[PDB]
């Protein structure tokens, strides 16, 4: 009851009465005594002393406040921070938060590569105007790159960073290349040998057939994947030998599978899996796809496909003296059994360099060709479209961005509703003072916002909104906020039905009167503002009482009244069977109860 | 339709889903008890794992003394546990380890432990899980029994003015020879033999709280006399385990992963292309019923052989104190009639008086031990039941692992690994799928030579990539931990300004050890906040609660505007997040709390981590 | 300076020593001068290795076997409350009456309880008369606005049925007294073994479903954010909470929470007294009858009542007793419902949509009576049910980062909406669902762990790990090797009794190894 101990003179000197409001507080004492002491008690000024004594803790807080938070990225492994290393970097993730150092180049590289990917994808919407629409997009795209407002017609060239998108977009500019290749996300290069194209067939389901191409001669390459080097030689649709010097399980597995596809080694180039027959669609929406990229995509779906591909490659039992340079199905550095024609080692294979620049030729599908075919890049080797917010950018030509969503549609509708006010005749305040609400049910803006409304039960929404509008207009008691909130629904015709307390749009969102919400919120002491997803909007007018009267914006045929606990709690349905002079409590929100009376 | 929540283990790993196998951390509702049945089976299995039959009546009790050390017999069926130790091999392994690490290694460690002890205050003994009072004959925290002991010394032969560990130990020693000793009771005194026994008494505690396995049904609970010597020995063993690469006891997590990967990489860089290694997840069984303090004593002697005789004699205290340890038998058996309408209750000391009534199972487990009983306890002359000397056991295990000879070298094979207290992971090396078996058998033999056994139904092995250690399921990658700890307010209530900060620090730590992730940490935070509130019966102001503390808060609230600055204990709301855990909420709301409220809270002229006006003395 | 020595200590030290040495000095001299002779040591270890026969199996030539389960009657229901066969009356929530004593009285006012009048003869039970008279007394007490029960005849009985008897002092004992009373050592009973339950799957499925109402479990707020990390964490937590709250498992969790919160207070403020406590829960939103979208609806629900016996929580490891009177609209089955005494209490009403209106269809009503005990530790363990989520959240997040790290980009939504996980077999064929839908299974598993927690479950979970690791090694073509599998099988079979969760898990594990045999080579059929 009074387990907590206290002092006596310290209590009387503060004049702490027991049972202040039936709370004893107490030598012994309760816990509420601390609340009574901190809410009504003596006043000191010891802030400076406290800060000085707790200097270390408050300096830690200061340091924390002295941070410029940066982005984060999911990845792996190939003092003042120790206080925060827990929140700075784990093992799968990491945050690039910095303190004082600034250098904006690699982020600029990421931005430019992302936008190049974006534009090159956008140009993949026709069959004939590929290069034209591409170049015109480029010419209509400028950026505040770093600190300089530059255009995207010189950055692609001035930059030196190999990538499928950079090359695919620069070839159209007759720009210099570096003899580098891109088969999917992997990076390849030639070392010696040469050959010519040759065609062959492959079955699907055991009946059909499809043509693919390859090379018949011997040729050595230098594969390379994330944290994984390699070297290998392809001969007659099959992989002869290969070696690796970057030790990781997943990286090595994926790199090996990609190099095998590049060599088309394996039986799945004779027949196809039973999963492909489920589709047999080596085609885009309206375009064609080779077999290699289809196989790759089939790999990306699940690692079981990768394991199956690798099993297609012969597996054998390792012999002595080779464990150190053997491999396993899961990338294991050494094993008692390994795969045929493999060699593991340590140390990344030093990559060669080609100092010979060239220019390629784009095709209908934008595939570039330097010579003897030998595709260097394409859109097929790109990721799927990934929406990302772009800043420091200007994109003027059509196809720049859809920039059309239900959220933005509603935002613009509400902006129009707000501007319509216009502090003039034939606008909201004039019709209010005139008590002509029927015209409100015919404005253009509500007609533009109507499509955003849930169609199945729009009649009841319109009924309720018109009820509220008329009840607030006729009497003259109203609140512009809730009115504008419900107006978009006062267009269609009213009907009978069951209402619940929320008005649903077509995007599964909703709005509710007498409450605030992300889509629409407002509060007093800032009534000149209306938030929309946090976007503060302004009112072309000023009001101090036009909103203060919300007694009719909560329910339809009721009005708020003084609080009374005796009144029984009810729902929105039983309301129909109520009478007059009969108060009733009811929830108006989350843990928000209010009393109401009819009329 | 049917269900099987294991099919997700086929197309996925195990390091990602293993957590779903064990329940969430917390206090075990099993109520693992310590009953007379349990106390007696343990003693039997102890005397049995001793494969000898020799004895020697003492002179201080007139009682036999099963000497199970350096007298191995009953070689048959030796795959089962053993406790008979060989001193020669033990000292040989110690010498190997010394040679490896260095000559003046043990000397340096013992010197460090000494100097650390010198400036130590006996008051440190107050920091302990629990102990056993030798006056009230119960279990309590260390501070209570310490106060009891000091006030008894005061009442009997004047106060203890040492204020240091060494004077405390010497005072205990002197008290071992006192004939009469006094203490306040319900006052009473006792003689020499009874006080000796009480000091050498031990009680079985039922508490066993941890993850993994709660095999600590009868965890020991010693008194206070032996406490400081045990602390000294543990300090020395710790100073030793730090320099050892294969010692994951003193710390875990980041450092543990570092050790793991260092070991693995050194291995990979050590052997050749012809050799192929293997791993084994081992789990020593009966790590408490096969550790003998006599071997520990000989080992400590060999260690301190070249050092101050002070430490030589000191380190030789706790061992002998464990060579003679009376064990308090739990609550006695109970009788009952047929219909069970009547039920007698009897203590342990009198079960030897009604041995005729008891059922055959209890009867065949009690007579052979009646010899060692004195009044109600059992004179256990060895073993090691407490969770003590864990550092020392780990040192012995590392000694086992640092072995190497020429018989192996000739075959081109070897081993290495890591060992916790009673759990380990081995990495063998060879160039044939058979010599591996020979090496494993050699290792098991050398381990059994000194009582360190291994389980067969809980110890497995496979290729090097996969293993487990202390719930940290290692794999080629994706090292997954499972040691997610949490606080508990109801059991440990301190103040409304410390528990929350402590929980934040705990969550931060768990995140460091990778046992927690951002979203998981945030969920745990929002859960612990509610637990705290419900504990101290507090809620925010937005809520429509009617509790006592809220009444006043429901009226003195409108007088403030900085609701954000309010304290959680006073209708407050959270403002700390991941990047603001080390920062207490107070430091985070100081500049924001209303001047009046800030001052009402920060008033050293009050009747009572940032020292708040929220304490519950 | 030196440790001043006594005498008894020195005598002991000289006594307690190894065999060949009888004084601390001889042993000390032997130690300080111990020299290394690796040859004798090698010979000794070789001799030990010879007289030891350590077997080493590889799980391939000598595979595992299916587990032999116990035999006998089916395992019955064990949890305190009812999950799937339950039923609850509803009413609107008043923040001014948000307490058990008030909610129960309000529910009683409208007189729907007084209409509950169970007939004399039950369907299956043991002590129907006691339960009936106790129900009448409960209604009487509620009428009196006091939850207390003065008369102690039924509660006393039902609390003493476990154990109650006299006690004779040992000093008042002789041999003739013994021979007269035939006193003996109290034989200790063992739990009887049971068979595999054939109703666990139904309860699991029902729990996986989505409840009409939502908001059963309360939660705290969300603090501010200062970077992308906290934003991502908050987004993930909100997603998981919005997905889980709509289930039925959450209903049971909130019910247990709110009932234990009252029982822990009644055992504290009214110990040694008989009180009445409701079994209630609180919701905050439902789904429209015209639309599948959420709608705010704060409401209270009453599944049943729980009476309390004398509870001090300081003796007998704090064991106390309770009695449950739960409502149901589903007749029982003899096997699953063995510890329950059942009645038939008139009828009730069910309400369902009809176009734009609501209707009501009358149905029968049943009353499930049962007795059971509890403790303080069980209260502390149940009150902390929310922690389940934390484990479910961790299962969701390990998966949403690993992948995100392999590709080095946010794949949270992609994996949640695409990554398929096997959940079960239908018509002899596997079934898969997205992670967003398997969260429910994970949470139900954690919950059932929290309920049936016991030593048996501890052993089962501690042992299955070895099988799981062996299987994983099998998948990746690794010659897993052991020492005595059959011993482990026995260790696992010995801990299988009167706990349906362990039996269900064992059966599913056998089925798993069977299905994997199609791709593994370490298991029999």
């Amino acid at each position: 009851k009074f387990p907590i101990i206290a002092n006596k003179r310290m209590l009387e000197e503060a004049q702490i009465p027991k049972e202040h409001n039936n709370v004893a507080l107490w030598v012994l004492a309760s816990a509420s005594c601390i609340n009574y002491w901190n809410f009504c008690g003596p006043c000191v000024n010891n802030s400076e002393v406290i800060k000085e004594v707790y200097k270390s803790r408050f300096g830690r807080l200061e340091r924390r406040k002295e941070i410029m938070w940066k982005e984060l990225r999911f990845t792996l492994v190939d003092p003042e921070r120790m206080e925060l290393i827990h929140a700075l970097g784990g093992e799968t993730w990491i945050q690039e938060a910095n303190t004082a150092g600034i250098s904006n180049v690699d982020q600029r590289k990421n931005d430019i590569r992302a936008v190049c990917r974006k534009v090159c994808l956008a140009a993949n919407a026709s069959i004939m105007n590929a290069k034209s629409k591409l170049v015109e997009y480029i010419k209509s795209t400028s950026m505040r790159i770093g600190e300089t407002e530059r255009k995207l017609e010189e950055l692609i060239l001035e930059t030196d960073d190999v990538s499928p998108e950079v090359t695919l977009c620069k070839s159209a500019l007759g720009g210099q290349l570096g003899k580098t290749l891109s088969f999917g996300p992997m990076l390849l290069k030639k070392i010696s040998g040469s050959g010519v194209k040759v065609k062959d067939t492959v079955y699907i389901q055991g009946v059909r057939a499809v043509q693919f191409e390859y090379w018949s001669e011997q040729e050595e390459f230098y594969g390379e994947y994330k944290s994984a080097t390699a070297l290998f030689s392809r001969k007659e649709r099959s992989l002869e030998w290969i070696t690796i010097g970057g030790g990781i399980n997943e990286d090595r597995k994926r790199l090996l599978a990609m190099c095998m596809i590049f060599c088309r080694d394996g039986d799945y180039f004779k027949d196809a899996p039973a999963t492909i027959t489920m589709a047999d669609l080596s085609t885009k929406l309206g375009r064609e796809i080779p077999y290699q990229y289809v196989m790759m995509n089939w790999i990306q779906k699940s690692e079981d496909n990768l394991e199956a591909l690798l099993y297609s490659r012969g597996i054998v039992e390792t012999n002595p003296g080779k464990m150190g340079s053997s491999m396993g199905i899961d990338g294991s550095k050494r094993a008692i059994k390994s795969l045929r024609a493999v060699t593991i080692q340590s140390g990344k294979i030093d990559m060669p360099e080609s100092k010979e620049k060239i220019h390629l030729e784009l095709s209908d599908n934008l595939e570039a060709f330097d010579s003897s075919g030998r595709i260097v890049a394409t859109i097929l080797d790109l990721p799927s479209d990934k929406k990302v917010t772009f800043q420091d950018v200007s994109f003027q030509h059509p196809d720049l961005a859809v920039l059309r969503d239900e959220k933005t549609a509603i935002t613009k509708g509400y902006e129009a509703l707000i501007k319509r006010l216009g502090t003039g005749d034939n606008d909201i305040p004039s019709l209010i003072a005139k008590k002509d609400y029927l015209s409100l049910y015919n404005l253009p803006e509500v007609k533009l916002m109507a499509p955003l409304i849930r169609p199945n039960r729009k009649g009841v929404y319109s009924r309720v909104a018109r009820k509220l509008v008329s009840t607030q207009v006729t009497t003259g008691h109203y609140s512009l906020h809730e009115l504008i909130k419900v107006l978009p629904f006062t267009y269609f015709a009213p009907k009978q039905g069951m209402f619940e307390g929320r008005l649903f749009f077509s995007n599964d969102s909703f709005v509710e009167p007498g409450v605030n919400n992300n889509v629409f919120s407002w509060s007093k002491a800032d009534s000149s503002k209306i938030y929309c997803h946090g976007i503060a909007i302004r009112v072309p007018l000023v009001v101090g009482d036009e909103h203060m009267d919300t007694s009719l914006a909560l329910l339809e045929g009721f009005s708020v009244c003084e609080n009374d606990p005796r009144a029984p709690m009810v729902t929105r349905q039983d309301l129909i069977d109520v009478g007059f002079g009969q108060k009733v409590r009811l929830f108006v929100g989350q843990g928000s109860v209010r009393t109401f009376k009819r009329t | 339709m049917e269900i099987n929540p294991y099919l997700m283990f086929l197309n996925n790993d195990v390091t990602s889903l293993i957590s779903t196998t064990y329940p969430y951390t917390g206090p075990p509702p099993m109520s693992h008890g310590s009953s007379t049945k349990y106390t007696l089976e343990t003693i039997k299995r102890t005397y049995d794992y001793s494969r000898t039959s020799v004895e020697k009546t003492s002179k201080v009790f007139n009682i036999p003394r099963r000497k199970f050390c350096n007298c191995l017999e009953d070689k048959d069926e030796l795959v089962k546990p053993t406790g008979n130790v060989d001193i020669s091999s033990l000292l040989g392994l110690a010498e190997m380890m010394e040679k490896r690490m260095g000559e003046g290694f043990f000397k340096h460690c013992v010197m460090e432990a000494e100097t650390e002890i010198l400036k130590m205050h006996f008051s440190r003994l107050t920091e302990g899980r629990q102990t056993y009072d030798w006056t009230s004959e119960r279990n309590m925290p260390a501070a209570t029994a310490l106060q009891l002991t000091v006030d008894a010394i005061k009442e009997t032969e004047g106060p203890f003015k040492g204020t240091t560990m060494l004077e405390y130990c010497n005072k205990m020693i002197e008290m071992l020879d006192w004939k009469e000793i006094k203490f306040k009771k319900v006052i009473d005194s006792i003689k020499h033999d009874e006080f000796l026994i009480r000091a050498l008494t031990i009680n079985t505690m039922a508490k066993d709280g941890e993850r993994g396995k709660l095999q600590r049904r009868a965890i020991a609970t010693p008194g206070m006399i032996v406490r400081p010597f045990s602390k000294i020995v543990e300090t020395v063993a710790q100073k030793i385990c730090e320099k050892l690469k294969e010692s994951g006891l003193p710390v875990g997590g980041n450092e543990k992963k570092a050790k793991l990967k260092t070991t693995v990489t050194s291995l990979n860089a050590r052997m050749n292309s012809d050799q192929f290694a293997v791993n084994i997840t081992g789990d020593n069984s009966k790590w408490n019923e096969c550790q003998q303090p006599e071997a520990y004593l000989a080992l400590l002697a060999y260690i301190t052989k070249d050092s101050s005789d002070l430490m030589k004699d000191l380190c030789s205290v706790a061992p002998v104190l464990f060579c003679n340890k009376f064990v308090k038998l739990g609550q006695g058996i109970r009788l009952s009639n047929k219909r069970k309408t009547k039920e007698v209750i009897i203590k342990a000391e009198k079960m030897g008086k009604y041995k005729n009534l008891m059922r055959e199972e209890y009867k065949n487990l009690f007579e052979p031990l009646e010899k060692y009983i004195q009044k109600d306890v059992c004179f256990l002359p060895g073993g090691m039941l407490m969770g003590m000397f864990n550092m020392l056991s780990t040192v012995l295990g590392v000694s086992t692992l640092c072995y190497m000879d020429e018989e192996l070298k000739a075959k081109g094979c070897f081993w290495t690994g890591l060992q916790s207290s009673d759990d380990f992971v081995l990495f063998a090396v060879a160039s044939n799928w058979s010599n591996i078996h020979w090496t494993i058998r050699r290792f098991n033999a050398v381990c059994k030579l000194i009582g360190i056994n291994m389980s067969l139904e809980k110890s497995y092995g496979s290729l090097p990539e996969l293993f487990e250690f202390t719930s940290m399921f290692f794999d080629g990658e994706f090292v997954s931990n499972l040691a997610m700890e949490l606080p508990a307010f109801t059991t440990a209530g301190v103040n409304e300004g410390v528990d929350f900060t402590a929980a934040m620090s705990i969550i931060k730590t768990n995140m460091i050890n990778n046992s927690l992730s951002p979203s998981t940490a945030l969920m745990a935070l929002r859960i612990c906040l509610q637990e705290f509130r419900a504990t101290y019966r507090v809620h925010p102001w937005d809520s429509r609660v009617k509790g006592g503390r809220m009444k006043i808060i429901n009226e003195f609230i409108k007088t403030i505007e900085n609701k954000d600055g309010l304290l959680i204990a006073d209708g407050g709301k959270l403002m700390n997040n991941i990047s603001t855990l080390h920062i207490p909420e107070e430091v985070l709301k100081f500049e924001k709390m209303d001047e009046q409220y800030r001052n009402r809270v920060f008033n050293p002229k009050n009747p009572f981590a940032v020292v708040s006006t929220h304490s519950f003395r | 300076i030196e440790m001043k020595k006594g005498k008894t200590f020195l005598e002991l030290r000289d006594e307690s020593v190894p065999l060949p040495f009888q004084t601390y000095e001889q042993m000390k001299d032997y130690c300080e001068k111990f020299k290394g002779n690796p040859r004798e040591l090698a010979s000794k270890v070789s001799q030990m290795q010879s007289n030891i026969k350590l077997p080493i199996k590889h799980y391939e030539q000598n595979k595992f076997r299916q587990i032999r389960l116990p035999k006998g009657p089916m395992a019955p229901y064990t949890h305190k409350f009812l999950m799937e066969e339950a039923w609850m009356f509803t009413k609107i929530s008043d923040p001014e009456r948000s307490r058990a004593g008030e909610i129960l009285i309000d529910f009683f006012k409208k007189g729907n309880l007084s209409a509950i009048r169970p007939k004399d003869k039950p369907l299956q039970g043991k002590y129907p008369i006691h339960y009936k008279n106790l129900w009448n007394q409960i209604k009487a007490a509620i009428a009196d606005r006091t939850m207390v029960i003065n008369e102690n005849d039924h509660s006393e009985f039902l609390g003493g049925i476990g154990r109650a008897s006299k006690k004779i002092p040992e000093i008042s004992l002789t041999q003739d007294v013994i021979t007269t009373e035939g006193l003996k050592q109290s034989e200790n009973k063992l739990p009887e073994p049971r068979s595999f339950p054939r109703w666990f799957n139904a309860e699991w499925m029902w729990a996986i479903k989505d409840s009409d109402l939502t908001g059963w479990v309360p939660m705290a707020e969300y603090p501010p954010a200062d970077n992308e990390l906290e934003d991502y964490a908050e987004h993930l937590n909100k997603t998981m909470e919005g997905v889980l709250q709509g289930t039925n498992c959450a209903r049971e969790m909130g019910k247990c929470i709110l009932t234990v919160g009252a029982l822990m207070t009644e055992c504290r403020l009214f110990p040694g007294k008989i009180k009445v406590v409701p079994i209630y829960a609180r919701s905050k939103e439902r789904k429209s009858m015209q639309e599948g979208l959420p709608v705010p609806s704060e409401m209270d629900c009453l599944f049943g009542i729980c009476v309390k016996s004398k509870s001090h929580l300081n003796k007998d490891d704090g064991m106390y007793t309770i009695i449950t009177f739960e409502f149901s609209i589903r007749e029982p089955n003899l096997e699953k419902h063995q510890k329950y005494t059942v009645f038939e209490a008139g009828h009730t009403t069910v309400r369902m949509k009809k176009g734009e209106s609501v209707i009501g269809r009358e149905v029968p009503l049943y009353l499930y009576c049962r007795t059971t005990a509890l403790s303080k530790i069980k209260n502390d363990w149940l009150s902390k049910a929310r922690r389940c989520f934390i484990t479910t959240m961790d299962t969701v997040e390990t998966i949403c980062l690993r992948e995100s790290a392999k590709a080095e980009e946010n794949l949270v939504e992609k994996t949640l909406n695409e990554k398929q996980m096997w959940i079960g077999k239908k018509n002899g064929e596997l079934i898969a669902q997205p992670l967003r839908e398997a969260l429910r299974v994970q949470l139900v598993q954690q919950f059932y762990f929290c309920i049936y927690n016991d030593s048996q479950l501890e052993g089962f979970c501690n042992e299955q790990k070895k099988i799981l690791m062996a299987l994983e090694g099998d998948k990746k073509n690794k010659s897993s090797f052991g020492f005595n599998p059959e011993g482990l099988l026995e260790k696992i079979e010995e801990c299988l009794i009167n706990n349906p969760m362990c039996l269900f898990m064992a059966q599913r594990l056998n089925e798993l190894v069977i299905e994997a045999s199609k791709r593994g080579a370490k298991f029999f059929k």
